RNA sequence: UCGGUUUUUCAACCGGAUCUUUCCUUCUGGCUAACCUGUACUCCUUGUGGGUGCAGGCGAACCAGGACUUUUACUUUGAAAAAAUUAGAGUGUUCAAAGCAGGCGAAAGCUCGAAUAUAUUAGCAUGGAAUAAUGGAAUAGGAC
């Protein structure tokens, strides 16, 4: 289509394309810190976490994965760093 | 498998021009096909080359004049000698005279015309116009 | 190759026209002459140390090396004092300019001295024809790959 | 593409730009290496292991903290499984078709699942065998999966 | 099969002759001889054709048989006598010395010599053998031997042959930086210094070699035969100094002499 | 601080920075106690065409990480100390040559031994804790090589009015024509 | 200038030399030839014009001797590929195919000849080291 910027995509262009199809291939996966209502301190959790994953001491169940992304259990507080 | 990306650059270089689009993407680029460029560009063939030869294989984006015609391959890297270029010449090139045949040549990489000046055939790697 | 049980035969064997005087004992006994067999090829310290016998041997005997010195790799040894090398190739084909690959099985002859194993990078040259095949023996064996002796079983 | 079974499939796990920092999610990567040598004491794989630090710990990539990956950290330590994981694994599924074959028969296509798995393991096998990583001669029949199991 | 031969097709004939392929189907065989078939030119090919003082065979006779020819020292009765490089014919008659060397383009010119020069043969050292009683000799590339030489005299050296007796009088030692002769192959007849040696190892032995018009040239020493000091020749050359001109400038000599 | 900080012997340039760092010695706890590992070695006051200057430092190689611990501060305080000229520090990476087709190959020549990978390296380095996320090569029609050096718009403070005399610094270095920018 | 000839101003096109942050197998010396050199100073235009010259010190300009060298596949140059034939010079076999002669004086006697090029690939030695494999130091028995 006459020429197209194929070094500086806009940011919905590339939202619009998954993960390795753009030019710099880089995860859309952002993996957290978690707020527990039990423990007063801050744990990494991945947005897609595989297998079950525990808090600190205590085995409690902080997400569930199933398919994509993982299911945090009851509602935590969380942010991408 | 793809298993010349050189020759793969090449048609997607080709793919471009027939459409008239002035931008193409390399996938897996690197190293002979740049070479190939900075050939091409030597002579004008291409306007300007731009890779995001990133932290994996590279990626080449060619903003392009469009005034290339086609630019060929040949994968069976043919061990050109230095009497039967004339012939390949025949062969490749359209016009007698205009066009270049590229050569990966002990001296390194360059068209058919300055492999004849240095005096150093090689193998045919591919060619422009 | 061979290695170990030296005069053990039928006829006792005896290094020709060399002799070793049996009257007076001097450092090291026993004189086994050997010659440099030159073109740069090393000769083995193993052949002067350990003392076989063999009339074919290229160091030891009166063998001489002139003509085309080929290499190759090794792929019989189920032999003795023999071995087979498959040397490679790229024979041009003029009507397609192409290269097809052949096999050309040479047989040699490997001297006592050297230690040869099946899958190595070998050297070889021109010989009196010593067996109706064997025209060739071993000059000099280096490494399999780059490893001397690393190769072992896991963890 | 995908080996035996026809379909492309682009599921591919990416790995970004910078091999050094993310910095945020600390932790020195002596902590870490021994952290996998206590779950490879504990009797995990390699990829087990990845998954697990994925799961809890603030890790990116081991290659990228640490200056060697998971595996080669292991070797070092002389702690690797006896067969290179994927082929175990593969070991392990043949056997387990063998025995379904051996409880049931006629099950043509388990037979014909159970040659391509055979076919894998003698692919990896080989390029195993190459890189000096397995002793020479390896066969995965009946007489020797079954020994090996786990 | 069977044997030797002893007959040869004017075809199947050396090159340096330049023979006639249409007029007659047998050459001259040159018979057994000092140098190689090869490399050797017979009387009857010199004399009947270089010459042209004869033009038939029984012509050829009549001139040797009443004994005016002489080569090197003796008459030589036989027709198809070898006679190859540095040789010297002295006929009786006029006392018409020549020493076939070879040319620019690598034929056996007619070169005029007098009695002075035409005295020595120029004799290439094939190889030195310590013979019976414990007594070393030389070896001349015309199978030629001398017994008794100097004793710093090795292969590829060159030496004076007096011809009167089978005496050395002088030699040359083979030397980088000294001046030169090419005597086969594609490159024939040139002369040039001798830049560098290539010693090599089993067989073949390969040395460089500059003309006055800075051409390097590189030649197996079968072929190499040395003829003195850079400048100074042992042996009179041939017109134009014996150096291979290029076609072009062959041309132009052409376009040049057209003077009547 | 001969033996302390030099590494080798000469240069006034290194007496300099020997001074320099005693004088940072001086503040006492936080900038005396954690700095005693660090080794100074070849320092190029390298000009900026037409301006001010830049002090590149290179420092040991089995350290760095220990800098990278310090660093920063330090940086700050030697830029306000020495009067406008730019601090870079910098690893004394050796640059194996290539294995020519003759000459004795000793050994298989490490990857990180290589140049490009030492340059890449180098960049990294001397963008003082930013970060590349992307190394984008122009190509221009005559035949030159320009690096576009991506950095991140998350703390681009630090730097802000040294890019012009990074870029200097690294052509010095090398001869490769380098650009640094910042998406929106 | 008496159609050719070379400096300069400039372009282009390689080639080789270079230190470059970055090396040519390596020395055991043979031998050095030239200066980083300078020891005395000067022939002489006020002196880096000019170098004979031996006591610290240039490796390559090749000699011969080891020690080991990842190997090849390419390609260049060279050597080779017997002649006849083919391609192709020169030459009035009356022309032509031919052949390899002939041509030129004063027609009383002296010189140009009879070239070269390919004929590929297999081996032979060099220039090149991009392309394509191949192999280096992971249980270091690794390097200097
Ligand atoms: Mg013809
Ligand atoms: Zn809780």
């Amino acid at each position: 289509v006459l020429v197209q910027d194929l070094l500086h995509p806009t940011a919905a262009s590339e939202a619009r394309k998954h993960k390795l199809k753009t030019l710099v291939q880089s995860p859309r996966s952002h993996f957290l810190d978690v707020k527990c209502p039990g423990c007063l301190n801050i744990t990494t959790v991945f947005s897609h976490a595989q297998t079950a994953v525990t808090c600190e001491s205590c085995s409690t169940v902080l997400c569930t994965p199933t398919g994509g992304k993982a299911k945090l259990s009851e509602g935590t507080s969380f942010r991408r760093k | 498998t793809r298993t010349s990306v050189l020759a793969d650059a090449l048609n997607a270089i080709n793919n471009a021009e027939k459409t008239g689009k002035r931008q193409v993407l390399i996938r897996p680029s690197s190293k002979v096909i740049i070479k190939f460029l900075q050939v091409m560009q030597k002579h004008g063939y291409i306007g300007e080359f731009e890779y995001i030869d990133d932290h994996r294989s590279g990626k080449i984006v060619v903003q392009l004049n469009g005034r290339l015609n086609k630019c060929g391959v040949i994968s069976p890297r043919f061990n050109v000698k230095i009497a039967d270029v004339e012939k390949w010449t025949a062969n490749l090139l359209p016009a007698r005279q205009f066009g270049y045949v590229i050569l990966t040549t002990s001296a390194g990489i360059m068209d058919h015309e300055e492999a004849h000046r240095k005096h150093v055939s090689g193998k045919i790697l591919g060619f422009v116009y | 190759s061979t290695e170990l049980t030296v005069q053990s035969e039928r006829a006792f064997q005896k290094q020709p026209h060399i002799f070793t005087n049996p009257k007076a004992k001097a450092n090291r006994k026993t004189k086994r002459w050997y010659k440099n067999v030159g073109l740069g090829f090393k000769t083995p310290k193993t052949a002067i140390e350990g003392s076989y016998i063999d009339k074919k041997c290229p160091f030891t005997g009166l063998v001489s090396i002139r003509g085309k010195i080929l290499t190759g790799t090794v792929v019989s040894t189920r032999m003795h004092r023999t071995i087979v090398i498959r040397r490679d190739y790229l024979h041009y084909v003029p009507k397609y300019n192409r290269y097809e690959k052949r096999h050309k099985n040479v047989p040699a002859h490997v001297s006592p001295a050297f230690r040869v194993q099946v899958g190595d990078i070998v050297t070889v040259g021109q010989c009196r024809p010593i067996s109706k095949t064997v025209r060739f023996n071993v000059l000099k064996v280096a490494s399999a790959t780059g490893k001397a002796n690393k190769q072992f079983a896991k963890f | 593409g995908r080996m035996h079974s026809k379909g492309k499939g682009m599921s591919s796990s990416a790995i970004p730009y910078s091999r050094n920092a993310p910095a945020w999610f600390k932790g020195s990567s002596d902590g870490v290496v021994e952290q996998i040598i206590k779950y490879a004491r504990k009797g995990l794989t390699p990829s087990q292991i990845g998954v697990l630090l994925r799961d809890a710990h603030g890790v990116t990539q081991a290659k990228v903290i640490t200056g060697n990956k998971i595996l080669r950290i292991l070797k070092s330590n002389g702690l690797a499984p006896e067969i290179p994981e994927d082929l175990y694994f593969l070991i392990k599924k043949a056997v387990s078709v063998r025995k379904h074959l051996e409880r049931n028969r006629k099950d043509k296509d388990a037979k014909f699942r159970l040659i391509l798995i055979e076919s894998r393991i003698h692919r990896l096998a080989r390029y195993y065998r190459t890189v000096s990583v397995l002793p020479p001669n390896w066969k995965y029949e009946s007489a020797t999966a079954s020994a090996l199991v786990n | 099969a069977r044997g030797p031969k002893k007959h040869l097709k004017r075809l199947a004939a050396p090159h340096h002759w330049m023979l006639d392929k249409l007029s007659g189907c047998y050459a001259p065989r040159p018979s057994a001889g000092p140098h190689k078939l090869r490399e050797s030119l017979p009387l009857i090919v010199f004399l009947r054709n270089r010459l042209k003082y004869a033009l038939n065979g029984r012509e050829v006779k009549a001139i040797l048989m009443q004994r005016h020819v002489k080569v090197d020292g003796k008459v030589r009765t036989d027709t198809t006598f070898p006679a190859g490089f540095m040789d010297v014919i002295t006929l009786e008659a006029t006392n018409e010395n020549f020493r076939l060397v070879y040319d620019v383009k690598g034929r056996f010119a007619v070169h005029r010599i007098t009695d002075e020069e035409a005295s020595y043969k120029l004799a290439k050292v094939k190889k030195v053998q310590l013979g019976k009683k414990g007594i070393p000799y030389v070896v001349t590339h015309d199978g030629r031997t001398i017994r008794y030489p100097d004793p710093n005299i090795k292969v590829n050296d060159t030496v004076k042959v007096d011809l009167a007796t089978g005496t050395i009088t002088d030699f040359i030692k083979f030397d980088t930086g000294k001046l030169v002769y090419v005597t086969g192959g594609r490159n024939l007849g040139r002369v040039g210094t001798i830049v560098h040696r290539e010693r090599h190892e089993g067989g073949f032995d390969l040395v460089h070699i500059k003309d006055s018009l800075e051409n390097t040239f590189v030649t197996r020493l079968n072929n190499v035969f040395v003829i003195g000091e850079p400048g100074r020749p042992w042996i009179s050359l041939p017109k134009g100094k014996g150096i291979k001109l290029t076609i072009s400038e062959e041309r132009d000599r052409r376009r040049a002499q057209h003077g009547l | 601080p001969q033996a302390k900080i030099l590494s080798q012997a000469p240069t006034e340039l290194e007496l300099q920075v020997a001074q320099a760092f005693i004088d940072l010695e001086n503040n006492s706890p936080e900038l005396k106690a954690d700095l005693r590992a660090l080794q100074f070695k070849s320092i190029r006051e390298i000009e900026v065409a037409g301006g001010k200057k830049a002090l590149a430092v290179f420092v040991p190689v089995p350290s760095l990480a220990a800098y990278h611990k310090v660093q920063i501060k330090l940086t700050r305080e030697l830029e306000k100390k020495f009067q406008d000229r730019h601090v870079i520090f910098l690893a004394e990476r050796r640059i194996l040559p290539k294995p020519s087709r003759k000459s004795r190959q000793t050994q298989k020549r490490p990857r990180s031994r290589t140049l490009t990978a030492v340059h890449d390296k180098i960049l990294e380095d001397l963008v003082f804790p930013t970060e590349i996320v992307g190394k984008r090569v122009r190509y221009l029609v005559g035949g030159n090589k320009i690096q576009k050096i991506l950095l991140n718009s998350k703390d681009v403070q630090h730097i802000d009015n040294k890019l012009e005399s990074f870029q200097a610094v690294y052509n010095k270095l090398t001869g490769k024509q380098i650009v640094f920018e910042i998406p929106s």
